[PDB]
RNA sequence: ACAGAG
């Protein structure tokens, strides 16, 4: 709980979730099914372009 | 496809052979413990008697 | 040709759960405590003296504890119930009084009740209000029948004094050392002084080691410093062999170089050595005669009995040296518990101790200055030591005494009610000594000298595996001994005094040694007639029934154990190959002419000890008993514990899987008790319609489980059903949910206290602010009633308020600041009751009581009763279900995968015992090694109609064409596990941040965030991502920039730079703020970080 | 906590079979005999009278009362 | 001593003897409800002692009246003009003697029930069968003679 | 019009209006239980 | 500071 292993060589982030995992297969295999609540949460800057 | 306890349980043709085996591994054990405890038993190479 | 067989001999364990064991064994010690050690204590203590003004004395003379009470605003007291002591937060105790006989110049006067403490008292004890009541009298109590006590509470909440697990005191452990050599060392400890003491033999010569010398000294000039000068008695003592005076030899030629032939010398070399806190001499003799092992004694200054006990800890060394028969730490017989009342006698004695010295202080102070009028101790008698005392100790889990150098930490836990084995479970655990320093791997092991007395797999799964565990069903504590006929019956059974010998009768092969709890009490030829002589008058009722004894054939000693704090086990005695009970006499049990105690007393059933049953031979069952075996077990299933007496079939499992569900049977949902409405706690789950299970073990009956049970009744076939469920995962049923399977309630609270502070004002409820426009109140203050609590009955949202506080900011009107109490949560909640209560310092107590149901859905973690535990990963309708030919569409279809590699039958016979005995009305027992029998279970099916395995044929729900595999159809018991979705699902974007390092908070209840930990930053070097490695740790935490000087190196502001007074060379960095922390907190170290910058081409 | 109105299995109404279930084991039935008379063939049925637990009526025995 | 989420669960199992081929479906919102699309029934019990009570006191049938809420104590309210549409017996809750809740004297239960018409793949309380299925037909064949013991 | 506060033990309407330290008016037993809300309540039946 | 979970 220093400085050197926990401030500045791993530190806490934000725009992230952890919730509960469950299978399906009816996905791809580089797919994730992200649930409403946290996809509400969790934005994206998008630049405006053309 | 499904399991039950009819997938795991022994037959007529299980329950005889067990027991012989069973009887032939315990009739030699005891006489290995037998021929330790009163005399001669041939030493394997590079161990004790025990 | 059979013995013949006692049927009903199952029948002494009910009739051992009426007496002891199951927490009975708290309740016998904290009676013990405020029955006898509270006297005993006050007597040891029985007068304080002041130093100066001498014909004046404070004498105690008799003490009590008494009955619960409260002290309320207006000196009215009352006596109390323990829920009423729940819901107020208060502490549940009982005034300390004491008689006393003091002197204000006339020299006697006495009191009769003079209150210096409060005790509190744990509940179904001696003192309790609910010992000795009717199951409707518990109703007007607010109190279940079945609730087990053996907790405290204390401010509000249940605590439990866990049992400890230490080793035995006063005895010799011949150990290895870390650098191979071997030596021992016995922890001499007595009420008085615990020290250590050691033998080394670093050079192949025996030194002596103590925390109070500054030097090893040599053993030889110990032996002439007690006593015995010539160096033939002290070899005599040693041994006489010739090995043994060969190894000995070189500390005899040790000790003649220098000249210490004298005992006055030798105390005299002694007394050099010690470390200093007439000097050379009696700083050695009562060094030696108070301190070095402190436990042998000596009467009149006469070293004889402990040159004994040092010769054999030597002996006892130099034989150990040569094959290497070290003690094992891990044997339980050298294993002691430490209860309830054996910490709070320590307590109560270091605090009663330091009452007597503070009121020795005011004494001294008021006595030789003040006034010729005789004050009194009355009029000093302040009850707060004892009392905060108690409650901090017990409280806050610390018990830091200073007298005794105990600092011990963690005692008491939360006594958990997430079930109702979970409370029952906790009442049964043993911490353990080492505490998880390090990985030991050789104490977290199951060592065979648990048989019986502790549990085989009820351990928890993780970095405390093997250092917590719990009781047998059919285990015992001892308590200790008044220690009187032991020994005025072993002196009469051939037991010479050591005294009346030289040392050369020890070495001989035909002479053992006795001990007593590390004492010697002589020697003895002929030791199996002592042994059976003893035991004969242990069974015909004269030494007490738990003097266990032994014989350690190798070391030649016969042991005798009254101490306390011991595991015990009841067992049948077995005379020339024939039980000792009969079926008349479990026929006298059943009828009710007897109890346990006459089993105990006619030789029937007694007691053995982990020690004693080295000795002893025991049978299992009744056919295994030939002509060398003196004990039979009652019954085997009493090896497993609570929590594992829940698994039905338990025998036919892989072992790991009966440890898996001793940790979800703490778990599941269920009902906590019969007072679970009127209860107010922190967090309670509960199931809408339980059931009892079907195939149950008689643990369940002798716990009563099955009265308020935790799980319910689920319908499984087991198939591979629509790819949901590969790993674990198992597919409900959604017309099966809709109709009352697996809900659940979740119970919570919010609590709010209105206190009045030393100024004279008071925080306050201000009513609802109303809106003037529409006359109704604001959307926040929406479920609000006139007192300004919210509404018994009403939906509670996010942010609305539920009391709406006022607090005075005193840091001549009175100026408010709102405070207010809001309901932050994800969903909405419901109100059932709202709680008013007061204490004596005017400050109001507001306890609420949400309610919300939750119905199961993708996420939610189901159980099994046999390891095979399980999220849910598709809820499909009733018509996609497979379906039998009577019309019985499964809930839970269950992946046949989890059960090769996991080898769970027990699941397999659940099924199929619970199946057949739905169809006749059965409860099929699944007692651990027994139950109901396959062959049993296969004929009641064939005689309903269904297939003597319970395969069935399946027309499927999709397709509407038979499944080609016959599917395997059953009631399994399935429960629900408090681990829910909705409480675990967590997004944070960006929010609330902490103050020293400004980068996101901890956890989910602060919208914490996650962390990029230390080995996930390794994972995103492997891949190379460099911008993604810099989006993270940088951009996405505390970015942050700084004015950098490039001249000096040093941190500027605002573009001026302090320390060079000049503006030219100020520029600005992208950096961490965790780094710009760091670059501040060594300068204030003096280690300065002087940068330098360039251009970023 | 009470009898559940509807079996889960399948769905047959059982929630007021229970006043009967205990009326005809107070005439001395067994179990076997009493879930036939009342008319439950498949054993989802029959695991919703035999297995269930009647807290409510000592519940309402710590209920507040006049 | 039942909560409202738990009562409002029983009452939601409860059948109804309602034809629902003269009802229709309530629109998206509609939270009022009409005469042609929906039904209300109301349950209003209250739990009180017996005046006449003898000395020993034991069972709850003796002591106290209308502890037992059965569905029985359900009664139809009509709302326009469903008086005339259906006699007096036909709108009713069907088994008569279903077990609600479970009272305390002092307790008191009043609500309002509004039934409406949906099909069984929303909710599992619209399934009009209790369980419906078939299976094929058996014949069992003697390939050889089966004579004597 | 007047706040009424249900007892525990007794079960007997109160009335704490004054600042006094709570106490039921015919028992001992000093902790107050809050009435049901007046206010209809909606909960759908699933 | 303790208990959990993977
Ligand atoms: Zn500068
Ligand atoms: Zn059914
Ligand atoms: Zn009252």
């Amino acid at each position: 709980q220093g400085r050197f292993r926990g401030n500045l060589s791993g530190k806490r982030v934000d725009f992230s979730g952890r919730t509960v995992i469950s299978p399906d297969p009816n996905l791809r295999i580089d797919e994730v099914a992200v649930p409403v609540h946290v996809a509400k949460i969790l934005t994206f800057p998008e630049k405006v372009n053309k | 496809f499904s399991i039950g306890i009819g997938d795991v349980t022994p037959g007529q043709g299980l329950l005889k052979a067990k027991y012989e085996l069973l009887n032939a591994g315990y009739k030699k054990c005891d006489e290995y413990i037998e021929a330790l405890n009163t005399g001669k038993l041939q030493q394997q190479p590079g161990c004790t008697a025990e | 040709a059979p013995i013949p067989t006692v049927e009903e001999k199952w029948r002494l364990l009910p009739a051992f759960l009426k007496v002891k064991g199951l927490v009975k064994q708290h309740i016998d010690s904290f009676n013990y405590f405020i029955n006898v050690e509270i006297k005993k204590i006050m007597k040891a203590n029985e007068k304080v003296t002041s130093d100066a003004d001498p014909m004046w004395y404070l004498k105690y003379l008799n003490i009590y504890v008494g009955l619960p009470d409260v002290e309320e605003s207006f000196n009215v007291t009352r006596p109390v119930s323990p829920h009423e002591c729940r819901l107020r937060d208060m502490t549940y105790s009982a005034p300390i009084t004491v008689d006393i006989e003091y002197t204000r110049g006339s020299q006697r006067i006495i009191r009769n009740a003079l209150p210096i403490g409060r005790m509190p008292i744990m509940l179904r004890s001696s003192n309790c209000v609910l010992t000795g009541k009717t199951p409707a009298e518990f109703a007007k109590l607010n109190e279940c029948p079945l609730d087990p006590g053996g907790y405290f509470i204390v401010k509000g909440v249940e605590k439990v004094i866990l049992i400890q697990e230490q080793l035995s005191k006063n005895r010799i452990i011949v150990e290895a050392d870390r650098k191979g050599a071997v030596g021992a060392s016995v922890t001499s400890s007595t009420h008085e002084k615990k020290s250590r003491t050691n033998m080394a033999v670093k050079q192949g010569r025996f030194y002596l080691r103590h925390n109070t010398l500054s030097e090893d000294i040599p053993i030889v000039i110990i032996f002439k410093a007690m006593g015995v000068e010539s160096d033939q008695e002290i070899v005599q003592m040693i041994g006489t062999e010739e090995h043994v005076m060969a190894a000995f030899g070189p500390s005899l030629e040790e000790c003649q170089k220098a000249q210490i032939f004298t005992q006055m010398q030798a105390l005299k070399y002694i007394g050099n050595k010690v470390r200093r806190q007439k000097t050379k001499i009696e700083e050695a003799r009562e060094l030696l005669a108070s301190t070095i092992l402190t436990h042998v004694p000596v009467k009149e200054f006469n070293f004889r009995a402990k040159c004994i006990y040092t010769a054999v800890m030597v002996r006892r060394v130099i034989l150990a040296q040569g094959d290497n028969k070290v003690d094992d730490r891990d044997y339980y017989g050298n294993k002691r518990l430490e209860l309830a009342g054996q910490l709070l006698s320590l307590l109560f004695e270091d605090l009663f101790k330091k009452f007597n010295s503070e009121m020795k202080k005011i004494a001294d102070q008021v006595i030789p200055k003040q006034r010729a009028a005789q004050f009194d101790v009355v009029k000093h008698m302040r009850q707060d030591q004892i009392t905060n005392g108690m409650v901090n100790a017990i409280s806050t889990g610390n018990w830091s005494l200073k007298r005794f150098k105990m600092d011990r930490q963690g005692v008491t836990q939360v006594l958990s009610r997430l079930s109702y084995i979970s409370a029952l479970g906790m009442m049964t655990r043993i911490s353990s000594q080492f505490e998880k320093t390090r990985k030991v791997s050789g104490p977290r092991s199951l060592q065979p000298s648990q048989w019986g007395m502790l549990c085989p797999s009820d351990t928890p799964e993780g970095e405390a595996c093997g250092l917590v565990k719990n009781l047998a069903l059919m285990t015992h504590i001892t308590t200790d001994m008044e220690d009187g006929p032991i020994v005025k019956l072993a002196s009469n059974l051939g037991v010479e005094d050591v005294n009346l010998l030289c040392g050369e009768e020890l070495s001989y092969p035909n002479v053992f040694l006795v001990f007593l709890n590390g004492n010697i009490l002589g020697v003895i030829r002929d030791h199996k007639k002592l042994v059976n002589t003893f035991r004969l008058m242990r069974r015909a009722g004269y030494i007490n029934e738990f003097v266990s004894i032994s014989t350690n054939l190798t070391d030649r000693c016969v042991y005798i154990s009254s101490d306390g704090g011991r595991l015990c086990r009841p067992y049948i005695i077995v005379k020339k190959q024939k039980p000792a009970v009969t079926n008349k006499h479990m026929e006298e049990l059943a009828q009710g002419y007897r109890n346990f105690e006459d089993f105990l007393h006619e030789s029937l059933v007694e007691y053995l000890d982990v020690n004693e049953e080295n000795d002893c031979n025991i049978a299992l069952y009744e056919h295994t008993i030939n002509k060398d075996t003196t004990h039979l077990e009652i019954e085997p299933f009493t090896l497993l514990g609570v929590c594992a007496g829940l698994i039905p079939y338990p025998h036919h499992n892989q072992s790991p899987r009966n440890t898996y569900q001793c940790a979800m049977g703490k778990q599941a949902m269920g009902t906590i008790g019969y007072n679970q409405r009127n209860r107010i706690d922190t967090l309670m789950y509960l199931l809408a319609y339980p059931q009892k299970p079907m195939v149950k073990t008689k643990t369940i009956e002798l716990i009563e489980f099955e009265k308020l049970p935790a799980g319910q009744n689920a319908t499984v076939a087991v198939m591979s059903y629509s790819g949901y469920d590969i790993e674990d995962a198992l597919v409900l049923n959604k017309a099966s949910l809709d109709r009352g399977f697996g809900r659940c309630l979740v119970y919570k609270n919010a609590k709010c206290t209105l206190k009045r502070y030393t100024n004279q004002t008071f925080d306050k409820v201000m009513g609802p602010m109303l809106d003037a426009a529409t006359r109704k109140p604001i959307w926040r203050h929406e479920i609000l009633d006139a007192d300004g609590i919210c509404s018994p009955g009403e939906k509670v949202e996010n942010k609305q308020v539920l009391v709406n506080k006022s607090m005075p900011t005193v840091t001549q009107q009175p100026q408010y600041k709102d405070v207010p109490i809001t309901y932050k949560g994800a969903t909405d909640s419901y109100i059932e009751k709202v709680m008013i209560s007061s204490n004596a310092e005017d400050a109001f107590l507001i306890k609420m009581l949400l309610r919300q149901t939750r119905r199961p859905e993708i996420g939610d973690k189901f159980s099994s009763r046999h390891g095979q535990k399980g999220v849910c990963g598709l809820i499909v309708p009733q018509e996609d279900m497979p379906f039998c030919d009577s019309g019985i569409c499964p809930d839970i279809i269950m992946n046949p995968h989890g059960f090769p590699s996991r080898m769970t039958v027990g699941k397999l016979i659940e099924l199929l015992a619970g199946k057949a005995g739905v169809l006749d009305g059965r409860f099929h027992y699944g007692t651990a090694f027994g139950g109901s029998k396959v062959k049993d279970v296969c004929e009641d099916l064939v005689r309903h109609g269904y297939n003597y395995l319970g395969k069935d044929y399946v027309t499927s729900g999709i397709t509407g064409e038979p499944l080609e595999a016959y599917i395997y159809f059953g009631p399994v018991y399935y429960q629900k596990l408090k681990h829910m979705v909705l409480d675990k699902m967590h997004a944070r974007a960006r929010g609330p941040r902490a103050v020293l390092t400004r980068q996101p908070t901890e956890g989910r209840s602060r919208d914490g965030g996650l962390r990029l930990g230390e080995m996930e930053r390794d994972c995103l070097i492997g891949y190379g991502a460099s911008m993604l490695l810099l989006e993270r740790l940088m951009i996405s935490s505390d970015a942050f920039e700084v004015d950098v000087c490039g001249q000096c190196g040093l941190l500027g502001y605002s573009g001026w730079c302090h320390y060079c007074k000049s503006s030219c060379h100020v520029s600005s960095l992208r950096i961490p703020y965790a780094c710009k922390l760091l670059f501040q907190e060594l300068q204030s170290m003096n280690i300065i970080p002087r940068l330098k910058l360039s251009k970023y081409n | 906590m009470i009898i559940p109105v509807r079996c889960f299995t399948c769905g047959k109404i059982v929630g007021n079979k229970w006043e009967a279930y205990l009326g005809l084991l107070q005439a001395e039935y067994t179990e076997g005999d009493a879930l036939d008379a009342l008319g439950l063939k498949r054993y989802c049925c029959r695991r919703m009278l035999l297995a269930h637990v009647d807290l409510i009526e000592k519940l309402l025995n710590y209920a507040p009362l006049e | 001593i039942v909560q409202d989420e738990i009562l409002a669960h029983r009452l939601g199992l409860i059948p109804i003897h309602a034809d629902p081929r003269l009802f229709e479906y309530r629109n998206q919102g509609d939270e009022e409800g009409t005469e042609i699309d929906t039904l209300q029934f109301r349950l209003q019990v209250r739990c009180t002692r017996n005046p006449h009570a003898a000395k020993d006191s034991s069972d709850p049938n003796e002591l106290y009246v209308n502890h037992k809420v059965y569905t029985r104590h359900m009664t139809w309210i009509p709302l326009g003009n469903q008086a005339d549409l259906f006699p007096e017996g036909t709108i009713r809750p069907v088994h008569d003697d279903i077990l609600i809740a479970q009272l305390r004297p002092g307790q008191e239960i009043d609500l309002l029930m509004h039934c409406v018409k949906g099909i069984g793949k929303d909710h599992a309380k619209f399934s009009p069968v209790a369980t419906a299925s078939y299976r094929l037909l058996p014949d069992i064949t003697l390939l050889e003679p089966v004579e004597g013991e | 019009q007047p706040m009424i506060y249900i007892c525990g033990e007794c079960h007997t309407e109160n009335e704490i209006k004054s600042r006094d330290p709570i106490r039921c008016r015919e028992c001992g037993y000093r902790i107050m239980y809050k009435k049901r809300t007046k206010r209809l309540v909606v909960f759908d039946a699933r």
